[PDB]
């Protein structure tokens, strides 16, 4: 999956 | 600056975020209800929204070559069934007269067989909508404590449980 994080 | 998420809030780059592949939006996991260490099992992620109506499209959407083999393997596997037997083929009109005097709609598993075979059927809606018709006619035709009303229960919710997860 596509993410954001820190 | 964007909006993003159901919360319609800016970017918070402390945040995990996930993105949505049908809609193109993000996300907060949090909002969500999927968290960092879960998103690493999945490849392709579909929002609450997104999935809501990929759920309830699969009954409209054409039906394929692919679907149109499930169909048949789902008949048979009704067709096999122990409480199938009154379903099997339409009423015989000489072992039953009113049958067909308050029936004018009868269904029954070898004409829906005939029905997916000759392409009848081009939404799967269609295709529930004909077996429902088997089972409301019966319960319509039977008392609650019959055997025949008690078996369109009993292969309905069979049916059920076999058409889960059906289309692709
Ligand atoms: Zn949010
Ligand atoms: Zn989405």
């Amino acid at each position: 999956a596509r993410t954001k994080q820190t | 600056t964007k909006l993003y998420c159901i919360c319609k809030t800016p970017e918070d780059e402390s945040k995990f975020y996930i993105g949505c592949d049908r809609c193109q939006n993000w996300y907060h996991g949090r909002c969500v209800g999927i968290l960092q260490s879960e998103a690493e099992l999945i490849d392709e992620y579909v929002c609450p929204q997104c999935q809501s109506t990929e759920d309830a499209m699969t009954v409209l959407t054409p039906l394929t070559e692919k679907d149109y083999e499930g169909l048949k393997r789902v008949l048979r596997s009704l067709q096999a069934h122990k409480m199938a037997w009154p379903f099997l083929e339409p009423v015989d009109p000489n072992d039953a007269p009113d049958y067909y005097g308050v029936i004018k709609e009868p269904m029954d598993l070898a004409t829906m067989e005939e029905r997916v075979q000759r392409r009848y059927y081009e939404k799967l809606t269609e295709f529930v909508a004909d077996m429902t018709k088997i089972f409301d006619n019966c319960r319509y035709y039977n008392p609650s404590d019959s055997p025949f009303y008690q078996c369109a229960e009993v292969l309905e919710s069979f049916f059920v449980q076999k058409l889960k997860g059906f289309k692709a």
